[PDB]
């Protein structure tokens, strides 16, 4: 329930092949950027970095939870279905 | 431990165990349910469950399931109640369930002596039954008889301000088919002092006395 | 003004407290009950609250809350919801039997108080949640209620008032936590006796999700006698902020244990010696005393002499009045053992929905058994203090405070005993 990693914008590259190594069975790659991750404080900064370095980007807006009405009395009601049977 | 709070089916305690309410219990249940608003009938769980306990002596899983079916409640909402409250017996108990108080107001007044005298007279331990399936001894907390201590509760009756001799009498009587007189075994009848009435020995004033005027 | 000790029977409010007169309606009318209740009802509710206030009447449940203000949180306009009154009769607090005595020997007073408080609050019925071990008391109560319904004092036209009022009795199935305003309500509603939080407050949303006001047996049983004789009369007894005739229950290591009514702010030493026969061996053999119930800190002989048995004096004595159940110990007691048994009681009677009590009370019970044996080191007493303080004000209910307080008293007055036990255990190894 922590919300401290939902603050900074990230930049991640497309995933490419990973094939088992015959000798041991480990994961191999020919993708140097397989683990490239950059951290930005805003969306325009990331878009600018991408444009600058010549990359193509598809952006994804930020998902903020909607504010929610909450009441401890609703659990105890005379006529509504909020009445809970599990105290 | 002894109070496990789980239920593993057995031949004696299974859903198919033969429980059912009597036509009188059903009318008592109707009245009980009527003692609560029309939309809130899941509040009769405790009285109906204690009623089933009275009819059957104890509470098997089928009893709780039938209570639920009657009140149209989830059976888990009844399992929770049964497990939470201690008056509800989920294992068969003896003809005469003996609940000994061992909290300090009674302990101070030599309650362990009574607990031991019962351990011996009966041939059981602090939480066992008898082979005859007549007696069942347990330790419990304050029963609201702290002044008439020591004391024990036997199937909805109290026996107070007693001693090893008195409890021996009570047990010799319960083993002969008799039900003794609930109350202190000493001279006093209730919480009144033993020496003599020191608070209200006068007669009471009676109606209209002390009444303020303008009412 | 001073010397609030003695109290005459002309002013005693629970006359059949020892089962000397018939507890049925004949004795009730013959003793001053169900008299002028019609006029009490045709008087406004605001007048009843004015009386409850000018009487200084404070609740006896264990907390010192003034009723009049409590019962005035509920004197609002209705919002199309039935208002209720729930009487607390689940006296599981060790040392307390006053409510039992009332229930079984003068129940018509309780019923009349139900009716009066109901008209005061705007109620529609009175739910008397009574302990389940009190089957005979509840049966006497239902007998009285039947007598009252037959005589016409409660029901469709309660005494001829146009006010309709019912009285229901409810058994509890043996739980001490069901004595709280909220767990009481949950039990009635069918759920476990697990308290609920505040807010909401029972007056806003309570039993069946409706307005509610919980009250002790003694409070309601007194209310009509106050409204009838006068609050100022009730307020002439005791000190300014704490006033009234209070029931007392004197148990443990006392030769003549008993229940009694007296003037509040009475000297405890008098309360013991005059009514009881004093401690078994003599005042000198008095080790310590619990002024209220098990939920109250100990106090030793030193201060037990000049102490007045009321709320404020006991607070200033680092303790509290509670239900006024004087538990007496003499010098022949393993006081550590008594307090450990109290902690075991609180361990059994915990509901288990809020972490502090659930865990720390069993923690403290284990530590207390260890102290009884002496297997502990004297550096653990401050750990136990800190645990108590972590439990105290971090719970949903008071049972955590009640489990934390006797330990604080034990450590505040009997630390050397614990250290000596530890020293003996170290020598024995
Ligand atoms: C664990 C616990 C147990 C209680 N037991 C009782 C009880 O047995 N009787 C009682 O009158 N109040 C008891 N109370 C106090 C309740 O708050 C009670 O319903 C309320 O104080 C009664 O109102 P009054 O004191 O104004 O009369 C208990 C509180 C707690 C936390
Ligand atoms: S302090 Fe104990 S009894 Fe009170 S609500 Fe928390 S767990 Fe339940
Ligand atoms: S301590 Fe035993 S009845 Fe109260």
């Amino acid at each position: 329930s922590g919300v401290n990693n939902t603050k900074k914008w990230k930049m991640e590259f497309d995933t490419r092949e990973r094939w088992e190594n015959p000798l041991m069975g480990w994961a191999s790659t020919a993708d140097p950027l397989s683990n490239m991750v950059l951290t930005f404080s805003a969306k325009e900064d990331a878009i600018a970095f991408a444009e600058k370095n010549g990359w193509s980007y598809d952006v994804e807006e930020k998902k903020v939870p909607k504010p929610k009405s909450k009441s401890y009395g609703a659990n105890f009601s005379w006529n509504k279905r909020t009445r809970v049977s599990t105290k | 431990g002894g109070a496990l709070f789980v239920h593993r089916d057995t031949p004696e305690n299974n859903p198919d165990t033969p429980f059912d309410f009597t036509p009188e219990n059903y009318k008592r249940i109707e009245a009980i349910v009527k003692n609560y608003p029309e939309g809130h009938q899941a509040a009769a769980v405790l009285p109906v469950l204690d009623l089933a306990q009275r009819q059957n002596g104890w509470l098997p899983i089928s009893a709780m399931n039938k209570v639920a079916e009657v009140l149209q409640v989830p059976p888990m909402r009844v399992y929770e109640v049964a497990t939470f409250y201690t008056m509800y017996n989920r294992k068969p108990v003896g003809k005469y369930h003996i609940q000994v108080c061992t909290t300090t107001p009674c302990m101070l007044r030599d309650s362990d002596s009574i607990l031991e005298t019962l351990q011996r007279k009966l041939g059981i331990k602090v939480g066992e039954t008898t082979p005859d399936k007549l007696f069942t001894l347990i330790e419990v907390e304050c029963l609201g008889a702290c002044v008439n201590a020591p004391m024990v509760q036997i199937n909805d009756n109290y026996y107070e301000d007693l001693t090893p001799k008195d409890i021996e009498e009570i047990i010799d009587e319960l083993k002969a088919g008799k039900v003794p007189k609930p109350g202190p075994r000493s001279g006093r009848f209730c919480c009144e002092p033993a020496g003599g009435l020191t608070s209200l020995t006068e007669p009471p004033k009676g109606p209209g006395f002390g009444v303020q005027a303008g009412l | 003004k001073t010397s609030f000790g003695s109290l005459k029977d002309e002013d005693r409010i629970f006359t059949n407290l020892y089962g000397r007169h018939d507890w049925r309606l004949k004795g009730a009318l013959r003793r001053g009950d169900w008299y002028k209740t019609k006029e009490i009802l045709l008087k406004g509710p605001d007048w009843i609250l004015g009386e409850m206030k000018t009487s200084g009447l404070r609740g006896r449940g264990g907390a010192g809350f003034p009723t009049g203000l409590k019962w005035s949180f509920m004197n609002k306009p209705s919002d199309g919801r039935p208002k209720y009154l729930v009487v607390n009769a689940d006296e599981g607090e060790p040392g307390t039997c006053k409510d039992r005595e009332i229930m079984r020997h003068d129940p018509h007073k309780l019923v009349e108080g139900c009716l009066v408080g109901g008209r005061a609050m705007g109620a529609r019925a009175a739910y008397i949640y009574i302990r389940g071990e009190f089957y005979n008391e509840a049966s006497n109560l239902q007998v009285a209620i039947r007598e009252a319904y037959e005589a016409g004092l409660i029901g469709k036209n309660a005494c001829g008032s146009d006010y309709d009022f019912d009285v229901f009795v409810v058994r509890g199935a043996g739980a001490y936590i069901c004595g709280e305003e909220t767990a009481l309500i949950e039990s009635i509603e069918g759920k476990q006796g697990k308290p609920r939080l505040k807010p909401p407050f029972p007056a806003d949303v309570g039993v069946f999700g409706c307005p509610t006001t919980v009250a002790n047996v003694e409070t309601v049983a007194v209310s009509p006698t106050i409204c009838r004789r006068g609050g100022t009369w009730f307020a002439g007894f005791g000190r300014e902020r704490n006033s009234g005739t209070k029931l007392f229950n004197i148990s443990g290591h006392v030769n003549h244990p008993c229940t009694v009514e007296e003037e509040m702010s009475v000297p405890l030493k008098e309360l013991i010696e005059k009514h009881a026969g004093g401690v078994t061996g003599g005042w000198d053999n008095l080790l310590a005393v619990i002024p209220g119930g098990s939920s109250t800190p100990l106090i030793p002989k030193s201060v037990c002499e000049t102490v007045l048995m009321d709320f404020d004096a006991l607070v200033q004595a680092q303790t509290g009045l509670g239900t006024a159940a004087v538990i007496v110990m003499d010098r022949s007691t393993d006081i550590v053992k008594a307090i450990a048994r109290l902690i075991e009681f609180y361990k059994h009677e915990s509901c288990g929905q809020c972490t502090p009590c659930r865990e720390g009370v069993d923690w403290m019970n284990k530590v207390m058994a260890r102290f009884v044996k002496g297997d502990a080191r004297p550096a653990e007493i401050d750990s136990l203090w800190e645990i108590s303080k972590q439990i105290e004000g971090h719970t949903i209910c008071a049972l955590g405070d009640g489990a934390a307080w006797p330990v604080q008293g034990l450590i505040r007055h009997f630390r050397p005993e614990l250290e000596d036990r530890m020293q003996r255990f170290a020598q024995q190894h």
